[PDB]
């Protein structure tokens, strides 16, 4: 089942400043006290990161993929659910899904016909994101992920055929921008996928009392390959890093 | 040190002659806990087989295939293995496995081979000849025979053409053998393809229901996620070891660690990038990695004219670990240590001086 | 560890043997030049133990008696002050013994002047 | 940076050891750094090739590290001649030598 | 100027890193040379008319 | 083809490296020679001979 939403208004996309977010563990190796120079797709320093809104604002485009995808949400009453991977996003490839309903994630790798706006619905008893599941190639369920009182961060990566999902909750109490500061996200979970992924598109949940969006907001940066030095303390966290490519002075 | 100098008279001093290896003793392989096995009790134990124009075919992914089980199960009658050996099936992983399941008669099961001829692999079930998997067949008697006759199962009979292979024909239009247009009605020159088979207890060996699975193993460039059961050594530590912990393999001392490790981190590493931390896979503790006790191991004589006594010094190596006393150098045997202080003939280390007088330091 | 590795290193010949001799002299050398600079006395001095001078003060250079080190405050601040088949050697003088050298040169200096350096 | 003589050359032998375990990581153009995974990975003909590139590579990192080693040596020898001298001529004895 | 020739010589490791840190030595050691023998006094004296 | 080369290059950069190494110790040996005789020679008068 797919529904057209018309009660939208048109706006054109922001624009914000990364700052020294999107930094992730490349591997999951324990390094204590000690520094360590990576190179791996990393999200570059004071980057310019396209700011979407849901607000009437319902931004539920579709967007390429690139290299690697670092996603920013500050999120209240958990609007955001799921995303939408693939490159063609029709039964004709295959596609990948990622859903986070009322009880646990799931994640599927199937040809799926997708919806031109899929989006769930709240008790949850509205889902429309697809309207069919013919070839699928795995199947994952896990424990569930999950003013804007909390700071969702999430990597993406495609590399070897493996999918790469890094995450980290952090409690924030900023009104409307990126806070300005540094937080390591953690791995959460690889996925034997091997399949091509060029595009992507936010799932979004609905509020029924037509429809209501509910106040979310998300941004989305881009992974370019580059060289990070990581600091590593006696704990072995990631406290600090340094952009080897941004300034003499990192340099 | 006469061999390593080259000649047969040596001059008093310190020589290093070789280099003391602790031998490993035992060989650790810990990989992750043996869960979330593949489903082959709903492909082997199924209630009901499909037929074998309709053949089911499952796919496995995303599991632990052991096939140690199946192997060694004396309630199959054929196991025969095309494309790989049985015996190393338990240790390669594959991307996917395809389980074909059917039944077919008993003098029919050599048809479902790469390569063969017959009614089974031209019009029912086709092999490729570069197949890579198992074909696995037992005697289904018991569950698919009735007193009346079981008529559930229906093979292809005739096509125009022989099957693809790992093809499925579930077309039931009418066989056009003549000239003659068919229209539908089965009379004169025209027979429905698929006929029904009559499988009954009371049956020869040669005509009794036989219940198939073909395996179908494949690689593809995706990451192959049907592994079988890697197995585990049960762990032993504060012993020169060779250790593989999920891939990552080496030598040393395994010995419990301080160190809290982060619940996504496995290994450990210092500053030149060597692995001296690690965690065990089976029960989630972190073991430090101490190198085992290399060391130099040095000949201290005096001149051949005064004495043919030697004294051996393992260098950085402690004294539990190989007249033996204990320097900050390395353990020194054959040397008494004394408690007066004399001018230093032949240099030790630390401190440490040797001299003859026997020798001692 | 790996025994394809060594026999394919054996085909390789003497590079092995000439790289540990190379090191082995060079840490011998290490050993050789401490010798050359801090053991030119044979005869280990000590200072009187009251520390009349005409005025003069050597606190600052003289071993500290309350160290267990029986290191200088100067001596001591400058220890503080200093920040795969792999071995550290040890050296053949330890940090104590070169204190003691230093102790007696400094000793043989402020009592004798420069006599014990070319005689009694 | 009063005492920066003795930290140079410590720093200089510990950053010397540091390449030279760091060399270790590094295939040399094999497939892997791992003569383990060589050994397993690949049959003994084609295996012992790519053995031979990384002991030709490990070799030539060795064969750096001691050649530069050396060359520190003769400057340590050097500057503890010198140093032997300073002991000899300063403390004991009084020199007539300029600076 | 050739990518792929880097790509494979990052294989090698450090040895590039290793060269320029003795080259740089030795160029800062010219310098000290020069400095040592040369600017032994830090008042520029000069002589009468 | 580019491993020989880099091979073969790497050898001779290498090559090259160890040589300005070794004459760069025996320029620091004679300008430690030459501050010594600016110290010795010009700033006071030396009675060593030659
Ligand atoms: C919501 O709008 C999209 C956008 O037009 C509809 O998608 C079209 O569906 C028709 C159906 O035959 C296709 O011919 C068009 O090519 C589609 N266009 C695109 C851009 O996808 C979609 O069908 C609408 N939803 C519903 C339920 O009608
Ligand atoms: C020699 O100098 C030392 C150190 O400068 C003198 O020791 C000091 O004595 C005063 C007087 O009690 C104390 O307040 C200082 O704390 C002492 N300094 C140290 C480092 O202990 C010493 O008195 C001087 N004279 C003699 C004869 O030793
Ligand atoms: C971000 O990009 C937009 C257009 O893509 C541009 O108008 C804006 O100035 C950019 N911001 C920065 C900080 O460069
Ligand atoms: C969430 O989705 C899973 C997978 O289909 C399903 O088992 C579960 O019941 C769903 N929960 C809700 C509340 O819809
Ligand atoms: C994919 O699905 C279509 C229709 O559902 C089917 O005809 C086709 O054989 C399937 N292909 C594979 C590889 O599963
Ligand atoms: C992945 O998809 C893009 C867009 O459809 C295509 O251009 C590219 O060739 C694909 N890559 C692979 C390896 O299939
Ligand atoms: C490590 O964590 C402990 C408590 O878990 C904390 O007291 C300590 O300050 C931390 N150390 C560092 C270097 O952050
Ligand atoms: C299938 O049935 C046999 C016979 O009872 C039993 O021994 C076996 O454990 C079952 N499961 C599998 C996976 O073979
Ligand atoms: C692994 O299984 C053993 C028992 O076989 C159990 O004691 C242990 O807790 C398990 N470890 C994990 C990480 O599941």
């Amino acid at each position: 089942q797919c529904v057209n939403l018309t009660t939208r208004t048109q706006l054109p996309p922001a624009y914000t400043n990364s700052f020294t977010r999107g930094v992730y563990y490349p591997d999951k190796v324990f390094r204590s006290s000690v520094l360590h120079s990576t190179q791996d797709l990393f999200l570059p320093f004071f980057s310019n990161v396209t700011w979407f809104h849901a607000i009437k604002r319902f931004d539920n485009p579709v967007l390429p993929f690139n290299d690697g995808v670092y996603f920013a949400s500050t999120e209240k009453s958990n609007i955001i659910r799921g995303w939408i991977f693939g490159t063609t996003l029709d039964s004709k490839t295959q596609s990948l899904l990622i859903v986070n309903n009322a009880t646990n994630v799931v994640i599927k790798v199937c040809e799926f016909q997708f919806c031109n706006d899929p989006f769930l619905g709240v008790m949850e008893s509205e889902f429309r994101v697809y309207s069919s599941a013919n070839n699928c190639t795995f199947e994952y369920v896990s424990q569930p992920f999950l003013n804007f009182k909390n700071l969702r961060e999430f990597v993406f990566k495609n590399i070897d055929g493996y999918f790469k999902i890094y995450s980290k909750h952090t409690p924030i109490n900023l009104v409307r921008d990126l806070p300005q500061g540094f937080s390591a996200l953690e791995p959460l979970v690889d996925l034997p996928i091997g399949i091509n992924i060029t595009r992507f598109q936010t799932l979004l949940a609905l509020h029924r009392s037509g429809w209501t969006a509910g106040a979310a907001a998300y941004y989305v940066g881009y992974l370019q390959p580059r060289t990070f030095l990581l600091k590593y303390n006696e704990n072995g966290t990631i406290t600090d890093a340094v952009d080897c490519a941004l300034d003499p002075l990192s340099e | 040190t006469k061999c390593t100098l080259k000649s047969f008279t040596v001059e008093k001093g310190i020589y290093q002659t070789s280099n003391f290896r602790v031998q490993p003793t035992e060989s650790i392989v810990r990989f992750p806990n043996i869960t979330n096995l593949c489903p082959f009790g709903e492909v082997f134990n199924a209630t009901r087989f499909a037929s074998v124009y309709a053949w089911n075919r499952k796919r496995i992914s995303n599991c632990v295939a052991d096939y140690s089980v199946l192997y060694n199960s004396a309630s199959f009658s054929t196991f025969k293995c095309y494309g790989v050996s049985p015996t190393k099936l338990n240790d390669l992983c594959f991307t996917n496995v395809y389980a074909d399941s059917f039944v077919i008669r008993g003098d029919e099961v050599r048809q479902i081979a790469p390569g063969q001829t017959g009614k089974i692999a031209d019009y029912n079930y086709k092999l490729p000849d570069d197949f890579t998997g198992c074909v696995i067949a037992w005697n289904s008697n018991n569950l698919d025979s009735k007193v009346g006759g079981n008529y559930n199962y229906l093979y292809r009979l005739f096509r125009k053409s022989n099957l693809k292979p790992f093809e499925r024909d579930i077309s039931t239009e009418i066989y056009q053998a003549g000239s003659t247009p068919c229209n539908g009605v089965e009379g004169f020159n025209c027979y429905f393809p698929l006929q029904s088979y009559g499988f009954q207890p009371t049956y020869g060996v040669g005509y009794q229901p036989y219940r198939v699975v073909v395996l179908s193993f494949e690689l593809l460039h995706a990451p192959a996620t049907v592994c079988g059961p890697k197995k585990s050594t049960n762990l032993v530590k504060n012993k020169c070891v060779n250790f593989n912990f999920n891939g990552l393999t080496g030598t040393g001392v395994l010995t419990e660690s301080n160190k809290k490790f982060l619940p996504f981190q496995q290994f450990g590493r210092d500053i030149d990038d060597t692995t001296d931390a690690v965690r065990d896979p089976q029960t989630l503790e972190i073991l430090d990695i101490t190198p085992c006790s290399f060391g130099g191991v040095s000949v201290i004589t005096p001149g051949t004219n005064t004495s043919n006594q030697v004294a051996v010094l393992y260098q950085g190596v402690n004294c539990t670990e190989v007249n033996v006393f204990q320097t900050r150098a390395g353990c020194l045997i054959g040397a008494e240590h004394v408690n007066n202080s004399y001018e230093c003939d032949i240099p030790i280390g630390a401190g440490i001086c040797a001299s003859y007088q026997s020798i001692i330091a | 560890d790996s025994t394809e590795c060594s026999n394919l290193l054996l085909q390789y010949g003497s590079f092995c043997t000439q790289l540990n001799r190379a090191l082995t002299g060079i840490a011998v050398e290490q050993d050789k030049n401490t010798q050359e600079v801090f053991a030119q006395v044979k005869q280990i001095y000590k200072t009187p133990p009251i520390k009349d001078f005409g005025g003069f003060n050597f606190s600052q250079i003289l071993p500290d008696p309350s160290k267990p080190s029986k290191r200088s405050p100067i001596e001591d601040l400058l220890f503080n002050k200093v920040t795969n088949g792999l071995t550290v050697l040890p050296p053949l003088l330890t940090d104590e013994m070169i204190a003691q050298y230093t102790s007696a040169l400094l000793a043989g200096t402020i009592t004798s002047g420069w006599t014990f350096g070319a005689g009694p | 940076s009063a005492l920066g003589k003795l930290q140079d050359v410590v720093n200089q032998n510990a950053q010397a050891l540091n390449t030279l375990v760091k060399q270790l990581s590094s295939n040399f153009g094999a497939i892997s750094s791992v003569l383990n995974d060589i050994l397993a990975r690949l049959d003994p003909p084609e295996a012992e090739v790519q053995i031979d590139r990384l002991i030709t590579g490990r070799l030539q990192s060795l064969q750096t590290y001691v050649t530069q080693q050396l060359i520190r040596a003769a400057e340590i020898r050097a500057s503890a001649n010198l140093a032997a001298t300073k002991m000899s001529e300063c403390v004991l004895g009084q020199s007539k030598r300029v600076d």
